[PDB]
RNA sequence: UGUCGGCUCGUCGCAUCCUGGGGCUGAAGAAGGUCCCAAGGGUUGGGCUGUUCGCCCAUUAAAGCGGCACGCGAGCUGGGUUCAGAACGUCGUGAGACAGUUCGGUCUCUAUCCGCCACGGGCGCAGGAGGCUUGAGGGGGGCUCUUCCUAGUACGAGAGGACCGGAAGGGACGCACCUCUGGUUUCCCAGCUGUCCCUCCAGGGGCAUAAGCUGGGUAGCCAUGUGCGGAAGGGAUAACCGCUGAAAGCAUCUAAGCGGGAAGCCCGCCCCAAGAUGAGGCCUCCCACGGCGUCAAGCCGGUAAGGACCCGGGAAGACUACCCGGUGGAUGGGCCGGGGGUGUAAGCGCCGCGAGGCGUUGAGCCGACCGGUCCCAAUCGUCCGAGGUCU
RNA sequence: UAGCGAAAUUCCUUGUCGGGUAAGUUCCGACCUGCACGAAAAGCGUAACGACCGGAGCGCUGUCUCGGCGAGGGACCCGG
């Protein structure tokens, strides 16, 4: 089980022999593993992967003992890939060859407090023959006195993106590891500058 | 939601011109001024680029500043004493304090604007 | 992208000048359709003593349209207008010789027919 | 008066209830280099001055 | 990481260089690799440049012809690993940017609206051959 | 206790319309008939009519039935239905009258509680703190067709024509995205008309909307555009098929026991989730009393690790919350470079009686994007925050 | 009686036939078993006229497939 973390760049299209490609730049820089995670004393497998570097000012917190309990660079970000246990040093997009295929992980755009229009695709009502005040509204949303009530889960307009969005089956186009540059086919939540984890995907 | 974009500002879109107009009109006149903070920090930049403007010569960025200002004797100002000054000084034209004091029956923050020195 | 009440050109000596898309014979359901795609269609209007009349239901295929067609390779394509050709239920093109051009998707789709009798195929 | 209507007269309790949080804060002053009065951070103010 | 451009830019390597100067508001025609059953024709599409799209890499531009009296336009990457050559055909006073206004009316009046730009074609003849002077000699 | 129909949003039943599984068949095959299992998901677009219903056109895997005040008017509509007007037929001497027709006819800005969608404040989680997880419980999703190979094989006189297994492409739907396609982009640029103005010409400003109009448009936002999903796979099981097997020498799938077996059940996949008060777990950091309370849990001003306020801001956002930054700094503004948009600015020279034209010139201008530079401004500072119950 | 007639009169009724349409309980032509037209509560017809009511076609479009973006006045936040 791959992973790696990284920031969503920016994304292009690039031709394969003769058909042109769409993708997102992932950027999967450096991330040293700052702690593995065994059933021993853990319960369960995993590994803590740092990523991005970061200037000892912030780092006052003793967060600096739990870099230094690892001896690595204070980074800045770090989260977890589970039931994977690399070797004991540092991965890269190296992890991944051209071909491969990746699950990926973002937060998405914020859309804020959402229209029921738009938070769920509704159909609101009409633009002309009547009632005017309801045009992007829900409609009815219950019955009479019975159930008299109304569902938990009931679509209704509220908050809408922002939340944590894993995308399926994404195939890694190139990889550069000149400059940790991972390629996938585009579809890739958050925004330019983002945070995102990537790992292996579940074909199988 | 929109915002992801850039800039702001109440009014529309005449008055709203307008009023960076008739503002820096006086902030070049009097040099420093005090309005509520947005207006301050909003009227903060476009006055730059027309001090910038001055700094440089040709009639055309003179016509181009005519534009936005409209009194003559005051372009006069801000090429032959104000532009002056700035020369050598990249931008930054103008500063702007946060007042200490609100404004009373409407409970509004007030600022400064000021020609820096 | 043609959809059911869609006026289509008609490309070909069927002696159909216009016809009225009935229905999109994609899927179940389709919303629309473009080049490759057929569809049912309602003569609206025809020449004198053709092969066809008017108010005759007929399929067709659609060949030109006004909405551009991407293709794989980033390129993309659009005519003046929404045209198509008049086809027998065995898919094979009524009327003999058609004019204007055609797209290459018809060659995808195993039009050879059309992509053959096209005055060119862009 | 119309349509939606309050269906019984709010309890007391339940009214002050809803005042749980509209107490006000006291405003944040500080002590300045200049005069021994108090300012609000980061606000120039009389008896006091600045510099640039 | 300050660049995350610079970084898409480094992407980008796939961009020709060949492909000569055109700007909207004169004809030219581009040879497409194109495939017939398998093989591989050239089919070759000469027409007027109706808008081009600037975008650094991955800026498009559209064509626009009239095939036995239908109006077609096509679209290219103007860094398509599919354009053979593309050769300007003649140049054009456009006195605009987006012209998508000739469409509505073509004919002996799309003519008298876009002449002919005497001034870049004499840049064309002469630095063209002037520039294979030094190159001949 | 507002009544039909439509609209929006649905949700439940299953007596199942489709897809899944199965016995029988007057089942060769293909196709079908009929019964049994099986809600997971699916169940199109138009003509006619107020219609429900139904007939019809064109498709489909299919175009299921029904409950929810014949769901749903503090959600909508108001064609019909039930006021006042007017008319036809029609009954009545008449006034009038008709589950007979016909044209017209006023549907109420503010949600208190419950419920629901979101988002906070408080306290708690018997040391204080920063970071990182576990997953009890829960939620989302679960559709399908077509062509190709196997094979023109089995089957069949032929016409037809498979299981099984394998590949390719499509419809609708869902999450996400801006590269491309394509929209908007309210002042980014340009052109144009009336007028009034600066300043006489030139140049330019206001107004013509809350852009005067027209042509065009980055970022953002977005669908017509892009990517991805539905599985796979493990377990248990329905109808059913079968092993071993007695009562009951035989026989029997069952009574002991075992295997096979569905789009279904449990998991698996994506999201939430320790107020899971049954408050979990891991890494690291801080650490005694300093003063009244003898006895007991408390009380007080100072503290630590740390946090807060404030300020500069943000693809975060109603507010708050979340996040980044705060001079040790590139956080916003400015300037500079690029990207991009518009499409040769002004001024001068030249040609033309003139409107104009040509050179300078891809000039000038230039929001949002990518990046640089301390000129501007995030100064200075204040407040809170363990001293860790008992067995 | 004339004239008119499934009608602002037709229950059966979406009567039957024809036109229009891909498809027409409406519309329009026609027939006449007129439930229950009919001759100054006038019968039939009629150029023009009508913010009257019905049917159809062209043109054009956010009415719609099906929504998106954007502007201002509210709604949100602070002071009265
Ligand atoms: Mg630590
Ligand atoms: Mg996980
Ligand atoms: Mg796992
Ligand atoms: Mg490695
Ligand atoms: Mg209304
Ligand atoms: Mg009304
Ligand atoms: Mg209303
Ligand atoms: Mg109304
Ligand atoms: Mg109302
Ligand atoms: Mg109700
Ligand atoms: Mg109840
Ligand atoms: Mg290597
Ligand atoms: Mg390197
Ligand atoms: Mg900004
Ligand atoms: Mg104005
Ligand atoms: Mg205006
Ligand atoms: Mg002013
Ligand atoms: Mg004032
Ligand atoms: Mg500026
Ligand atoms: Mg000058
Ligand atoms: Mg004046
Ligand atoms: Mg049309
Ligand atoms: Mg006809
Ligand atoms: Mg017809
Ligand atoms: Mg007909
Ligand atoms: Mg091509
Ligand atoms: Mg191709
Ligand atoms: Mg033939
Ligand atoms: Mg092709
Ligand atoms: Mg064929
Ligand atoms: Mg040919
Ligand atoms: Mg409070
Ligand atoms: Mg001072
Ligand atoms: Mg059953
Ligand atoms: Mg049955
Ligand atoms: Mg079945
Ligand atoms: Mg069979
Ligand atoms: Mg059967
Ligand atoms: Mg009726
Ligand atoms: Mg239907
Ligand atoms: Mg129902
Ligand atoms: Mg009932
Ligand atoms: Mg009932
Ligand atoms: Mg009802
Ligand atoms: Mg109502
Ligand atoms: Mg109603
Ligand atoms: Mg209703
Ligand atoms: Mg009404
Ligand atoms: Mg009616
Ligand atoms: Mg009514
Ligand atoms: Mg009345
Ligand atoms: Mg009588
Ligand atoms: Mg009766
Ligand atoms: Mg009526
Ligand atoms: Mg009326
Ligand atoms: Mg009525
Ligand atoms: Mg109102
Ligand atoms: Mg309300
Ligand atoms: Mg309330
Ligand atoms: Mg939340
Ligand atoms: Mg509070
Ligand atoms: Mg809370
Ligand atoms: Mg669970
Ligand atoms: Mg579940
Ligand atoms: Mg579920
Ligand atoms: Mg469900
Ligand atoms: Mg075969
Ligand atoms: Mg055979
Ligand atoms: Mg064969
Ligand atoms: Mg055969
Ligand atoms: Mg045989
Ligand atoms: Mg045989
Ligand atoms: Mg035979
Ligand atoms: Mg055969
Ligand atoms: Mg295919
Ligand atoms: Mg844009
Ligand atoms: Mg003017
Ligand atoms: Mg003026
Ligand atoms: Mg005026
Ligand atoms: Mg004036
Ligand atoms: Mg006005
Ligand atoms: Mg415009
Ligand atoms: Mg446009
Ligand atoms: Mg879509
Ligand atoms: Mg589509
Ligand atoms: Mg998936
Ligand atoms: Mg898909
Ligand atoms: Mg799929
Ligand atoms: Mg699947
Ligand atoms: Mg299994
Ligand atoms: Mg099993
Ligand atoms: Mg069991
Ligand atoms: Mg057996
Ligand atoms: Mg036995
Ligand atoms: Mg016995
Ligand atoms: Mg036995
Ligand atoms: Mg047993
Ligand atoms: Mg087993
Ligand atoms: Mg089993
Ligand atoms: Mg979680
Ligand atoms: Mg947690
Ligand atoms: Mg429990
Ligand atoms: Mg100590
Ligand atoms: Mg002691
Ligand atoms: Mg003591
Ligand atoms: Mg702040
Ligand atoms: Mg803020
Ligand atoms: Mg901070
Ligand atoms: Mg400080
Ligand atoms: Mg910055
Ligand atoms: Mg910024
Ligand atoms: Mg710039
Ligand atoms: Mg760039
Ligand atoms: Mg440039
Ligand atoms: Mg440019
Ligand atoms: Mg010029
Ligand atoms: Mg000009
Ligand atoms: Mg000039
Ligand atoms: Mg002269
Ligand atoms: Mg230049
Ligand atoms: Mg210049
Ligand atoms: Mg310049
Ligand atoms: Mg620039
Ligand atoms: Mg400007
Ligand atoms: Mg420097
Ligand atoms: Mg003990
Ligand atoms: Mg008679
Ligand atoms: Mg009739
Ligand atoms: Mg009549
Ligand atoms: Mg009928
Ligand atoms: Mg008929
Ligand atoms: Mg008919
Ligand atoms: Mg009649
Ligand atoms: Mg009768
Ligand atoms: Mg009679
Ligand atoms: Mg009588
Ligand atoms: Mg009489
Ligand atoms: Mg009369
Ligand atoms: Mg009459
Ligand atoms: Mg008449
Ligand atoms: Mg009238
Ligand atoms: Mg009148
Ligand atoms: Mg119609
Ligand atoms: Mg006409
Ligand atoms: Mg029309
Ligand atoms: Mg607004
Ligand atoms: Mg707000
Ligand atoms: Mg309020």
């Amino acid at each position: 089980m791959k992973g790696i973390l990284g920031v969503k760049v920016g994304m292009t299209r690039i031709f394969r022999d003769d058909r042109a490609v769409p993708v997102t730049v992932i950027l999967a820089g450096p991330c040293p593993v700052v702690q593995r995670r065994t059933p021993e004393k853990d319960g369960y497998t995993a590994v803590q992967l740092g990523f991005l570097p970061q200037n000892p000012k912030r780092v006052n917190r003793p967060l600096k003992g739990h870099f230094a309990k690892a001896g690595v660079e204070p980074v800045r970000i770090l989260r977890e890939i589970r039931d994977f246990n690399p070797e004991g040093d540092t991965v890269t997009v190296e992890i991944f060859k051209p071909g491969e295929r990746v699950d990926v992980t973002g937060t998405s755009k914020g859309r804020g407090f959402a229209g029921v229009m738009k938070r769920w695709n509704f159909a609101g009502g009409p633009d002309s023959h009547g009632a005017h005040k309801i045009h992007r509204h829900p409609g009815s949303i219950g019955n009479r006195k019975t159930p008299g009530r109304v569902y938990k889960g009931k679509k209704m307009a509220g908050h809408y993106g922002a939340e944590r969005v894993t995308v399926m089956n994404l195939e890694v186009v190139d990889v550069i590891p000149e400059e940790n540059l991972l390629l996938v086919k585009g579809a890739v939540p958050g925004p330019n500058g983002g945070l995102v984890i990537v790992r292996e995907t579940k074909k199988a | 939601r929109h915002l992801k974009s850039g800039r702001k500002l109440n009014r529309h879109s005449s008055h709203r011109l307008a009023l960076y107009r008739n503002q820096a009109k006086s902030l070049l006149t009097h040099g420093r001024i005090t309005t509520t903070v947005p207006k301050a920090k909003e009227l903060r930049g476009f006055v730059d680029h027309l001090i910038h403007l001055a700094k440089r010569g040709d009639l055309h960025a003179r016509r181009l500043v005519l534009r936005d200002l409209q009194d003559v004797k005051l372009v006069r100002k801000l090429f032959d004493e104000i532009a002056p000054r700035y020369r050598d000084r990249q931008g930054g034209y103008t500063r702007v304090l946060k007042l200490a004091e609100r404004r009373r029956g409407d409970g509004a923050p007030l600022a400064l604007v000021e020609l820096v020195e | 992208m043609i959809q059911p009440q869609t006026y289509l050109e008609v490309a070909d000596n069927t002696g159909a000048r216009k016809i009225m898309c009935i229905r999109v014979l994609k899927g179940s359901n389709a919303k629309y359709a473009t080049v490759g795609d057929v569809i049912v269609a309602s003569v609206k209007e025809a020449i004198p003593r053709g092969a066809v009349k008017e108010g005759d239901v007929v399929k067709a295929v659609v060949v030109r349209t006004k909405k551009e067609v991407k293709r794989p390779d980033g390129s993309a394509i659009r005519f003046d207008d929404n045209a198509a050709v008049i086809i027998n239920n065995q898919l094979e093109p009524r009327g003999t010789r058609v004019f204007g051009p055609v797209a290459r998707e018809l060659r995808e789709k195993g039009f050879m027919k059309i992509v053959s009798l096209a005055p060119e195929v862009l | 008066a119309k349509h939606p209507v309050p269906k019984k007269k709010t309890s007391k309790a339940r009214r002050d209830a809803r005042r749980s949080h509209h107490a006000l804060t006291p405003p944040i002053l500080v002590p300045c280099p200049e005069c021994k009065a108090m300012k609000p951070p980061h606000t120039v103010c009389p008896e006091c001055g600045y510099y640039a | 990481m300050n660049r995350g451009a610079l970084i898409k830019l480094v992407e980008s390597r796939y961009v020709r260089t060949d492909l000569p100067e055109f700007r909207p508001g004169d004809t030219v025609r581009v040879s497409y690799k194109v495939k017939e059953g398998n093989r591989t024709r050239i089919q070759d599409f000469e027409g007027i440049v109706i808008r081009i799209r600037r975008n650094g890499f991955n800026t498009t531009f559209t064509v626009r012809k009239v095939s036995y009296g239908v109006g077609v336009e096509r679209i290219f990457p103007l860094h398509s690993p599919l354009i053979q050559k593309i050769d300007i055909v003649q140049r054009g006073r456009a006195r605009r940017a987006k012209l998508y206004f000739i469409r509505n009316l073509s004919d002996r009046e799309i003519r008298r609206k876009l002449r002919a730009d005497r001034k870049r074609i004499d840049k064309d003849r002469a630095a063209e051959r002037a520039a294979k002077e030094e190159v001949q000699k």
